[PDB]
RNA sequence: UCUGGUGACUAUAGCAAGGAGGUCACACCUGUUCCCAUGCCGAACACAGAAGUUAAGCUCCUUAGCGUCGAUGGUAGUCGAACUUACGUUCCGCUAGAGUAGAACGUUGCCAGGC
RNA sequence: CUGGGGCGGUCGCCUCCUAAAAGGUAACGGAGGCGCUCAAAGGUUCCCUCAGAAUGGUUGGAAAUCAUUCAUAGAGUGUAAA
RNA sequence: UAUUGGAGGUAGAGCACUGUUUGGACGAGGGGGGUUACCGAAUUCAGACAAACUCCGAAUGCCAAUUAAUUU
């Protein structure tokens, strides 16, 4: 087996299971998380809050709808009816 | 960098747990919290 | 208030028909000037920057703030946030008045051959010029100084160019 | 003015012999040598010069 | 030479950085205020809907007269209060734009708040 | 400096295309002021001895259909390997 | 002249080689080319010899360009040792070319000239080339 | 459509240029005694005022120089399938990026004074 | 553990690529970090806007500070990377 | 499976950032206080390269639906 040659890096963390949680059109109750991330890809919309990992969460029940911001910037919102 | 524990000087009681720098803050810190036997704001020590 | 009065007497009525314009408002009105010393090697010591506190603390009446280094400069030891320089803007009839006494004092102890200088600019209007303190402290003499040191002036007017800026110095200055 | 640190100035009258060309000011808050009204009544502080005497270029 | 700006652009600036948090609904509106030269507006407004519910200004002839711009300020409160009370909005929510929390505006609050505008 | 076209339908697959152009006949569209976009093909050797003719640059009589268009070559596609043209644009100017 | 050569990593992906040339496509600096109708890796000596080749037949001439940059770096792990105990060090750099990228552009010499010259050059090139003219029409 | 607030749209909204515009006041301006005011200016902030000016800011009209938007057609790629071991081929859907013609020097809700 | 063992290297956590546009995903694959720090570098309120470039200047190692116009954020974000 | 909505940056492309690059214009700093060749860059033109580059960006897979058809 090989010799005095060795490598120097083969070290990873352990990755995190982000991105989205719940789709557009579901319903989902309040407190659920929506989108796990670093940074704000996603800014917090109608209803929807900033968790200090900066996951995004519904602050209501409702119905889950990614939205544009401007020209290159998204949110989610939760919108009450039922 | 030490640990310190926060005792509240009117209760008496060790209420909190928190860190210093032993060099930046060579003294016994102080500072308002909350006592939870007294319910009231008291100053605590690094006691 | 001399030459406070002698804009609106003189420089308003011959530089509005020296060179047109339609209101009266762009009559080219000076606003302040700008006194910064520049950098002494205030760095083993922090006496001079009490000097030079004096110094546009007594000449002009305000002390100058001590603006810190902003980035850590190399070779020379300026750390991000080390005090070297000075500055002080004069505004009002102040501005006026040191103007007035400027262009009173500049010639004897300037010895120049043009009587300032004739241009050191940045191609847009204003001085950012050098100094000996030679014209300044007519006030207080130079018995009781330690150094040397010349500022950083600059001429702030509603003119565009160093071309204006010419027509505006007739006031007793010497282009 | 740079204010909030300043302390008194005064329009000085520097009547000198070269014109009285008190149009000037400066700290120099000395006894009145004359204490006229054409100026004002401060020191003229400004004795001697040559400003208004001999210039290199109008001589 | 440098240039003189209007102050209106640097406020606005400074008020949409202070709308982020301040928004009205229909129960608690927003109270805005706009300040001049010589003159100061104030709006009741319904952010939910983009709509104004009341509105005061000193240059509404009511109103306007011979002051020292604070004393009209004073007025401008009431008469904005008066009119909300009318419509039936007691609790509000004060948007003071760009323009400090002082004087002038400092007054009209003041004014709203001794005239039954809760906040 | 005559050129003419055929009008090329809807819904040409890929099979269609390569089969058009294996002949001597090449995809092109026509666009511009006092006409709308059409698609047409017009034969490569016929196209290779108009420009020969009136150059890079030169205001090319184009039958569409029943109509003649004055037209100009805007663009056009051409394939190194192979040497061979592969599509053109016809903007028109009248 | 060349340029100060260093590369951010040296221990590199090697390249996709199937599929058609992305880009360079034309002559575009010359008036004759040779361009590839097949695809491989240029070994930036490979490179060295073709443009000797060339250069030494039109005896300071015209004008060569040459179209492809050895950018990838491979590695080759050394002789007699197993699989695995990591990543090889670097042995060369390569350009990998596909069917269409002219490889050589040449100016300022007759037809003929250039003809032969990219004829030698393509001996020296483990690619099958071909002699194309500035494009027009 | 007027002017000033305010807010809804991915700059089609912007930059730059040329030219008009004057108390509805929008700004400019006069000052610091008045709250305030600025490690360091009545600069700014704040205040008292309305005497000079459309000059600038702002509002309006033109322009595609700039930024932004942008098809159709074709190409690259590719789901599936049929061949095949070729740096492959064929068929059927999907279908870019770049570029081209072109769009575009804003639309719009509520409120107050104007008309 | 190991492209047989031994020798060499490694062993837990973080960031990236490999990773095939959800998530996950291996090799003794390719790169780096961590075992802290901060009583303000935390909370809140109110203000502020950057690097650089010349049109440049008493210093002028060039560029210290200072002056004016552009500066899409290229600066800074306690630290590795994203 | 059909229809609609959504998250995401792969193939491909591209050079707007990070860096590698080949020719050509243009003026200029140490330097043959300057010339002049150049040399290090300022600024442009045309071409390329990238797992740890992205102004862009599919096919498909993925999540879910007021919902339909067929199945189990």
């Amino acid at each position: 087996k090989k010799g005095v040659s060795s490598t120097k890096n083969g070290r990873d963390s352990e990755s995190k299971r982000l991105g989205a949680k719940r789709a557009d059109g579901q319903f989902v109750t309040g407190g659920s998380i929506l989108y796990r991330q670093r940074g704000t890809k996603i800014y917090p919309g109608e209803n929807v809050g900033r968790g200090g990992d900066d996951t995004l969460f519904a602050k209501i029940d409702g119905v889950v709808k990614f939205e544009r911001k401007g020209r290159d910037k998204k949110q989610v919102s939760v919108y009450a009816v039922a | 960098r030490v640990n310190v524990t926060l005792a509240c000087t009117e209760c008496g009681d060790r209420n909190y747990i928190t860190t210093k720098n032993k060099r930046n803050n060579p003294e016994r810190i102080e500072m308002k919290k909350y006592c939870p036997r007294l319910n009231k704001y008291t100053l605590h020590r690094e006691t | 208030n001399r030459l406070k009065e002698k804009f609106n007497t003189e420089v308003t009525e011959n530089l509005m028909k020296k060179f047109n314009y339609s209101s009266v408002m762009e009559v080219p009105k000076i606003d302040k000037i700008v006194v910064n010393m520049g950098v002494g090697d205030a760095v083993q010591n922090s006496k001079v920057l009490d000097n030079a506190v004096e110094e546009l603390e007594l000449i002009t009446g305000q002390k100058p703030l001590v603006t810190k280094a902003k980035k850590s400069i190399a070779t020379f030891r300026l750390r991000e946030g080390m005090p070297i320089g000075a500055k002080v803007t004069l505004r009002g009839e102040r501005m006026y008045e040191f103007l007035d006494k400027l262009i009173s004092v500049s010639l004897p102890r300037v010895r120049d051959f043009q009587g300032v200088s004739k241009k050191a600019f940045d191609g847009r209007g204003n001085y950012t010029l050098g100094v000996k303190e030679q014209l300044i402290f007519p006030e207080i003499d130079y018995d009781k100084v330690s150094k040397v040191r010349g500022m950083d002036i600059v001429i702030v007017t509603t003119a565009n160019t160093d071309e204006e800026a010419r027509e505006l110095l007739a006031n007793f200055g010497m282009p | 003015m740079k204010q909030g640190i300043h302390p008194e100035y005064h329009q000085v009258i520097f009547l000198d012999t070269t014109t009285n060309f008190k149009f000037l000011s400066g700290s120099t808050k000395t006894s009145s040598e004359m204490m006229e009204w054409e100026d004002g009544k401060e020191y003229p502080v400004i004795r001697l010069d040559i400003s208004s005497d001999s210039h290199p270029f109008y001589t | 030479m440098i240039s003189k700006i209007d102050k209106n652009k640097v406020r606005l600036k400074r008020h949409a950085r202070v709308r982020t948090n301040l928004s009205g609904t229909a129960e608690k509106p927003r109270l805005n205020v706009y300040r001049s030269n010589k003159h100061i507006y104030a709006q009741i407004i319904d952010d939910n809907k983009g709509v104004t519910l009341a509105q005061a200004s000193s240059k509404d002839s009511d109103i306007a007269t011979t002051a020292t711009k604070v004393e009209l300020a004073t007025k401008v409160g009431e008469a904005i209060a008066k009119k909300a009370a009318d419509k039936g909005i007691k609790e509000i929510v004060f948007d003071r734009g760009g323009y400090l929390y002082h004087g002038r505006v400092k007054a009209l609050a003041e004014a709203a708040r001794e005239s039954g505008l809760e906040f | 400096a005559s050129l003419k076209s055929i009008i090329r339908q809807g819904k040409q697959t890929r099979s269609d295309l390569k089969q058009l152009r294996k002949s001597g006949k090449v995809p092109a569209v026509v666009y511009g002021y006092g006409t709308k976009n059409v698609s047409v093909k017009v034969d490569e050797v016929e196209f290779i001895k108009v420009i020969r003719e009136v150059g890079r640059n030169g205001v090319i009589e184009l039958g569409v259909g029943s109509k003649t268009i004055k037209v100009m070559v805007a663009d056009y596609q051409f394939d190194p390997l192979k040497n061979q043209i592969t599509h053109i644009d016809f903007l028109a100017i009248n | 002249m060349l340029l100060p050569k260093r590369v951010k990593y040296r221990r590199q992906h090697r390249p996709k080689t199937t599929g058609r040339s992305k880009g360079g496509n034309y002559v575009t600096f010359g008036e004759f080319g040779l361009q590839a109708t097949t695809t491989s890796w240029i070994t930036s000596r490979q490179i060295e010899s073709a443009r000797i080749a060339m250069t030494r037949y039109m005896k300071r001439g015209g004008k060569v360009w040459i179209k492809i940059f050895p950018h990838t770096p491979y590695t080759k792990k050394p002789l007699e040792v197993r699989m695995g105990a990591g990543k090889g060090a670097v042995e060369g750099w390569i350009a990998v070319v596909k069917p269409g990228r002219i490889l050589f552009e040449v100016a300022g010499v007759s037809e003929e000239v250039a003809r032969e010259a990219l004829r030698l050059a393509s001996h020296k090139l483990p690619v099958k080339t071909k002699f194309v003219k500035r494009e027009e029409l």
